[PDB]
């Protein structure tokens, strides 16, 4: 896994590779790692992927909830509260590395929460078995304020060392952009890694493997 | 609306049991406390109902913690019931936080304590009022009063019982807020003896407490030397009213 | 058959007991009034202490149930003093699970739930006091709501609750009908004004408790005599 | 207490849901009203003085992104009963990650007012809510009644005259009516009961189509007033 | 917006001063968001309704139409309704009156309003009566009647009964128009009948 | 991670290092260790962060509450006090060692020291975390009773800045937050102005 | 129609009110601001005599708790 964020000076753009192995072999080549928190908050996922999953859609599910009873925009304070508060309960057995960013009536904000419960308000953060590219690339070519072009290319640089310079990383970038007005999930962002591009068809012919029985059924439309 | 429970309001919008708690409040003997400008002094007229009992065999004064003295007044069975829960209230606040509970704090806990057990009808109000007091260096001396309802108001001087319109009189005629408590035991002593009604209770004994900076912010019992030095002052008074 | 407890729906709706709750409320003896200005959001409240024995600062119906939030109760006082304390319990936990000040419109809200639950359940009954949260909203501004034992929360520009709340009630709304914008000194003179006249009373700066917050200001400050003084002084040369 | 409080008369009627149905009637009108592309409902949200912030307390309530209720009756109980429906609503979401269907969160707010009339301390909800959802390619518009019981309905109308609005309905409701029209026919039948010149402030109304349940603002509220005048 | 403000005044002041300069404001508004174009095509219609001219203010209809359902406020009956209200409130009898309110009511029909749609058709009718074109009148207030019928409201029922009433006393001398008018009658009989309704009746 | 927590006449000074590292990697290199608890409280945080930032959190609200109750500021006794009852309830489920410095109306200019295990003791400067030790003794050298406010800032980053500069898991900017009768005033030290030794 | 307004009265505002107000209490509403008039020493009745008037003759507020709606 590698997931990235950095605050920039309009907003906030999260961006994570796409692969989930199951082991040491790769189960997905397109996983969704950013996950809908409100309508300005999106996390990435790394870790456990039904842990990190179900753990998000619990608190986007509170947050929908707590945003009806208000009738206000929900807050990044809010959900970094309510994510770290419940890893801490579950005593970081609910493994759920998140890099939690949105953009609330405060100004854009990006945490880096972590399975046992602690929080880091940091302006670009990076989690994941890339983190270590992820914050390589980071260290090297972040400065304070960036434009939305030049924040989406180098989150887009960060994910890409983190995948080709680790394994069990993504094949695709996928990214998402927050700001006072627009939402962009940008999902592909680029394919670094598309495919072999297989020669010439080579299957059978049409018929190799006969059956010892046969129970079609017509079932009603 | 009835008057049965607890939970129940009148078409008034007065709930009525409270009332009835109350007015068991005002039957038992007297109980004043007197705020001065260094301690808060206790006093209660003890009615010796036999002569069987023993002196201090009914104890209205409890010590609620090493600062805080409550005097009560009405039923002694719920009176001792919120003694006990005032003094765990302190002990638990001491443990959680450190440091003495505040007189303010401890009186709205019990007071709220009060109020849960007149809102439900499972239960009952208290049939008891009392008079917290504490002195303490850093917050000066503190007198609370709590009724069956549950309002828990400061005062100067305050009185309960029977005679507690009387004993508010006989306190209004001085100046607490400048007199010591050495002298305020004096004229509690006097207070009690003109508010109590001889013909009407005739056995009599007063029981008296302070606490305030002699005491180091502590509250004991008035020795027996000081509690009959202020006896005998009341009973000259007494003697010089008459004359 | 059963308008003693509140689950029973006296047989056209009618909750007895809810209002008797409200005529307990009435029957507290005082009267508090809420206006709200521009920028400023401001509580007063009748103060009587007819004895000289009580201590007079203990006397108190204005409340801060946090450093931004304050309130006047009206009604019983052990139940003002236990909404209020539960009020003060749900902000604390509100900032705690969410991270940000409890808006006075959800807290208004919890404790109107909490109200509301009273009035559900037949073991409990629905506590007899008016509660009256002033605060200032990072974008809505100075709001000022009332809660009531029904558990109606309903946000108001000027309200009022006690024995007088119908009068004091038709003069802001006298009020309100012209030129709503008020300065702070301007909506502090109009809700001490609506007091006094509704009560027939010359104000002096004891028997009256005054809480006010501001945009410049958000901290919920309970004015004391001198500043009584002042804007009473100003009332009367005005 | 434990004791169920709602228990049948010996004429075999439960006389506490009977004097909830009469709170519900006592309450404020409002209609809600199918058309062919969505739903609309309406409902009379005049104060007693200007004093009143009408934009603080909202008579009709979204639950979920595509489903609105509005009631009728006491509104405390409209407010713990539209947050049950946001809870049922989240449960069902997070069980099933797919918003939840009109019908199965009409079917479980109704088993929440019948818990409520079965169960022992407590009193029936003294509201009868008006759902409006948009699952699936279909309008929904269900009444829940104090009783527990949901019924499916192309328009009604519940309130202090809602038989006469149901009557006007009648008159004026066809299936072919398009979601402009039916706020229309909406705006009509609360006024048919209106006692005072309807402001676009002392009314509320909420539109539920493809795009999901939306509350009007004022200024929409007024332009349909405008063109209903 | 501030722009849109600040000729707003201007428009405003030129009303006050010279009307045809704030008027030729609000056409450039027009020309030249959505809320400041909706606005502006209200005052220059008031004001266009003021100085008693109809061709331009045809010509403004037929303009906004496309751009006025189009932009925003699919509602934009409310337009609409005003604008035609606008010209036959400033009856002028310039032969234009019913093209427009056959092209509005066209209009209405492809949005699919209803109500809009017969309120037009009513006053359509009404303006063929007052063009004399009494046959058209005659058929058009007979379907709009049909429609009315089934779709009870009875007030908008009594005005074309009452339309068809007079059509008929201006061309099918009275064993008719006696018909109609004590159909009129007996459909206001049972609501309230407005004073200018029940004056109209009288 | 390194905190200290000196008094002066009047006040304190609290100080950290913002490092936080995940083994070997700096997880976060401009941490906050200071926390701000009521209004002049302050906790320096060292051990797990989970644990650590738990505790001053449900400290934070169970000491608003307790000032809203009482309608007086906190003590620093009271802070220091609601701290060790969680860390010595919960010794086996926490690790954190925690230093509660601040200011108080009634006995201003408090420094406690509850360090992993729960023990509540007051201390005119107080030192804790991981590089604790290699400063610890150079702070007992250096130490004089009649600090002033800036002398105590002085040693406060000098002590720091040799922690950090000896220990491989602390480093990166220092936080200095003084607390007094004002109110609290925070700097930090990035780069030069954190001091340099040989 | 038999008494002198002054021409700011416009009685449209107090006529366009939820209230159960018989005859006899418009002509008391009347009636109480001419009274008014007469109390300030007018022969001219102003909107303020009616605003009075009304607000003095139409005391019916009270109770209808808002819960129940």
């Amino acid at each position: 896994t590698t997931i990235a964020g950095v605050v920039y000076k309009d907003g906030i753009v999260l961006g994570a590779d796409t692969r989930a192995t199951e082991g040491m072999v790769v189960a997905d080549k397109n996983c969704s790692k950013i996950h809908f928190i409100s309508p300005n908050i999106y996390c990435c996922g790394a870790g456990t992927a039904a842990d990190t999953d179900m753990t998000t859609q619990l608190i986007s599910s509170n947050l929908e909830l707590h945003s009806l009873s208000t009738g206000r925009l929900p807050r990044v304070v809010t959900a970094n509260r309510m994510l770290k508060q419940m890893l801490f309960r579950y005593q970081g057995y609910i493994g759920a590395a998140l890099v939690l960013g949105g953009v609330d009536v405060t100004g854009p904000h990006l945490y880096s929460i972590y399975p046992h419960g602690s929080t880091d308000k940091l302006p670009y953060v990076t989690m994941g078995s890339g983190s270590l590219a992820a914050m390589a690339v980071f260290e090297d070519k972040f400065r304070p304020d960036m434009e939305e072009e030049e924040a989406k290319n180098l989150v887009s640089e960060a994910i890409a060392a983190g995948i080709f310079n680790d394994l069990g990383s993504g094949s695709n970038i996928d990214l998402c952009v927050i700001s006072k007005n627009k939402l962009d999930f940008l999902r592909p962002y680029t394919v670094p890694n598309k495919k072999g591009t297989r020669l010439g068809r080579y299957r059978c012919e049409k018929g190799t493997t006969a059956v010892l029985t046969e129970k079609i059924t017509p079932l009603e439309i | 609306g009835y008057d049965l429970s607890a939970s129940t309001f009148s078409p008034d919008g007065r709930v009525f049991q409270v009332e009835y708690a109350m007015k068991a409040v005002e039957n038992s003997s007297t109980a004043i406390g007197i705020r001065c400008k260094d301690g808060v002094v206790f006093g209660v007229e003890k009615l010796v109902l036999s002569k069987l009992y023993e002196e201090g065999s009914n104890k209205r004064l409890f010590n609620v913690d090493r600062h805080v003295g409550m005097a009560v007044a009405g039923l002694l069975a719920d009176a001792r019931s919120l003694a006990d829960i005032a003094r765990e209230e302190a002990s638990n606040f001491r443990s959680n936080f450190g440091y003495n509970i505040p007189l303010k704090h401890l009186a709205d806990r019990v007071a709220m304590y009060v109020h849960a057990y007149t809102l439900y009808s499972a239960v009952r109000p208290f049939g008891c009022s009392f008079m917290l007091g504490s002195y303490s260096v850093n917050d000066g001396a503190q007198l609370y009063m709590i009724d069956p309802s549950g309002v828990s108001y400061g005062y100067w001087g305050c009185a309960i019982g029977k005679a507690r319109q009387a004993a508010k009189t006989e306190i209004e005629k001085l100046q607490m807020k400048e007199m010591t408590c050495r002298d305020i035991v004096k004229e509690v002593a006097k207070i009690i003896y003109i508010v109590h009604d001889e013909v009407k209770d005739k056995a009599f004994e007063l029981e008296l407490s302070w606490v305030g900076e002699l005491t180091n912010g502590r509250h004991e019992i008035v020795p027996k030397d000081i509690r009959e030095e202020a006896e005998k002052y009341a009973k000259e008074s007494l003697k010089e009213e008459d004359e | 058959g059963f308008d003693r407890h509140i689950t029973i729906f006296s047989p056209e709706g009618r909750l007895y007991q809810v209002e008797y709750a409200f005529k307990a409320i009435n029957q507290g003896g005082l009267t508090s009034v809420a206006v709200r200005g521009k920028d400023c959001a401001v509580i007063v409240t009748q103060k009587k202490v007819p004895d000289k024995l009580l201590d007079s600062s203990t006397v108190t119906h204005l409340f801060k149930i946090t450093e931004n939030i304050g309130c006047v109760m009206t009604g019983m006082t052990a139940d003002s003093r236990s909404q209020v304390q539960r009020a003060r319990y749900e902000a604390a936990n509100w900032k705690y699970k969410y991270g940000y000040e409890i808006p006075v419109d959800m807290l208004c809200k919890r404790i109107a739930d909490i109200s509301q639950v009273y009035t559900q359940n037949a073991e409990m009954r629905p506590l007899g006091c008016c509660m009256i949260l002033i605060g200032i909203d990072e974008e809505q501004g100075p709001q000022v709501y009332k809660c009531d034992p029904a558990g109606y929360y309903c946000g108001f520009k000027a309200t009022a609750a006690g024995v007088k709340q119908t009068e004091s009630t038709s003069f802001l709304e006298k009020k309100v009908k012209k030129k709503f914008d008020w300065t702070f000194e301007q909506t502090v003179e109009t809700a001490i004004t609506c007091l006094s006249t509704v009560l027939s009373i010359d104000f002096k700066p004891s028997e009256i408790e005054v809480g006010v917050v501001t945009v410049e200001n958000p901290k919920f400050r309970i004015l004391t005599e001198a500043e009584i003084d002042a804007h009473l002084v100003a009332l009367a040369e005005r | 207490y434990s004791f169920s409080l709602t228990t049948f008369s010996p004429s075999g009627k439960l006389v506490q849901i009977e004097y909830a149905l009469a709170a519900v009637a006592g309450g404020a009108p409002s209609v809600g009203i199918k058309a062919a592309n969505g739903v609309v409902l309406a409902t009379e949200k005049k104060q007693k003085s200007i004093l009143y912030d009408e934009r603080s307390v909202h008579k009709v309530e979204p639950i979920t992104k595509h489903i609105g209720l509005v009631y009728s009756g006491m509104g405390p109980d409209y407010r713990v009963l539209v947050h049950r429906a946001r809870k049922l609503a989240q449960q069902y979401y997070l069980v099933y990650q797919e918003p939840i269907p009109t019908a199965q969160l009409v079917q479980r707010v109704a088993s929440v007012m019948q818990e409520y009339t079965q169960s022992g301390g407590v009193r029936p909800f003294g509201v009868s809510l008006l759902i409006c959802g948009w699952n699936e390619g279909r309008p929904y518009l269900f009444q829940s009644d104090p009783s527990g019981a949901y019924f499916a309905w192309k328009a009604t109308a519940m309130g202090k005259n809602y038989v006469n609005g149901k009557t006007f309905l009648e008159k004026r409701y066809n299936e072919d009516l398009e979601l402009e029209d039916a706020i229309h026919t909406a705006i009509l039948t609360l006024k048919e009961s209106f006692e005072g010149q309807m402001t676009e402030d002392n009314i509320e109304v909420g539109i539920c189509n493809e795009a999901g349940f939306r509350r009007l603002t004022p200024t929409e509220v007024k332009d349909y007033l405008a063109a209903i005048a | 917006a501030a722009a849109a403000v600040v000729e707003f005044q201007r428009a405003q002041s030129l009303l006050s001063t010279d009307r045809e300069a704030s008027i030729d404001i609000l056409h450039s508004i027009v020309k030249r968001a959505v809320q400041v174009k909706e606005q502006s095509i209200l005052e220059l219609g008031s004001l266009l309704a003021k100085t008693g001219q109809a061709a331009e203010l045809g010509g403004l209809l037929k303009y906004v139409r496309p751009f006025l359902n189009s932009i925003s406020k699919a509602k934009a009956a409310r337009l609409v309704r005003s604008l035609l209200d606008l010209f036959l409130d400033m009856e002028a009898a310039t032969g234009q009156e019913v093209e427009l309110c056959l092209e509005c009511i066209e209009w209405a029909k492809s949005e699919k309003r209803t109500f809009l749609r017969q309120a037009l058709e009513a006053r359509l009718v009404s303006l063929y009566f007052d063009t004399k074109r009494y046959q058209e009148a005659l058929h058009l207030g007979s379907q709009l009647l049909r429609e009315l019928k089934k779709m009870d409201d009875k007030a908008l029922l009594v005005e074309v009964q009452l339309l068809e009433s007079k059509t008929y006393h201006a061309l099918s001398n009275l064993p008719k128009a006696r018909a109609a008018l004590t159909s009129a009658r007996t459909t206001a009989n049972a609501i309230y009948c407005p004073p200018k309704l029940q004056a109209t009746l009288d | 991670t390194t905190i200290m927590a000196v008094q002066f006449d009047g006040g304190v000074v609290l100080g950290a290092d913002s490092r936080t590292t995940t083994g070997s990697y700096i997880a976060n290199r401009v941490t906050d260790k200071l926390t701000p608890i009521h209004d002049r409280i302050f906790c320096c945080r060292s051990g797990s962060a989970a644990d650590t930032q738990a505790v001053a959190d449900a400290v934070t609200y169970q000491l608003g509450f307790h000032s809203i109750e009482l309608n007086e500021p906190p003590l620093v006794h009271t802070a220091a006090s609601l701290f060790k009852e969680m860390c010595y309830r919960y010794r086996e489920d926490l690790m954190a060692g925690i230093i509660i410095a601040g200011w108080d109306p009634q006995e201003g200019g408090q420094v406690y020291s509850v360090p992993m295990g729960g023990m509540m003791v007051r201390q005119s400067f107080a030192i804790g975390g991981s590089g604790s030790s290699y400063i610890y003794g150079y702070v007992d050298a250096t130490y004089r009773e009649g600090m002033t406010k800036e002398e105590c800032l002085q040693f406060t980053a000098n002590a720091l800045a040799l922690a950090m500069e000896r220990d491989g898991s602390s480093g990166g900017v220092i936080r200095l937050a003084a607390i007094a009768e004002s109110g609290v005033e925070r700097q930090v030290l990035l780069g030069d102005q954190i001091p340099k030794f040989a | 129609s038999k008494m002198n307004l002054s021409e700011e009265v416009d009685l449209e505002d107090y006529v366009a009110r939820p209230d159960k107000i018989s005859g006899a209490d418009i002509n008391s509403i009347c009636q109480e601001s001419g009274m008014l008039a007469v109390r300030e020493n007018r022969y001219i009745v102003l909107a303020k005599d009616f605003e009075k008037a009304y607000k003095t003759v139409i005391k019916k507020d009270e109770q209808e708790h808002e819960f129940y709606k």
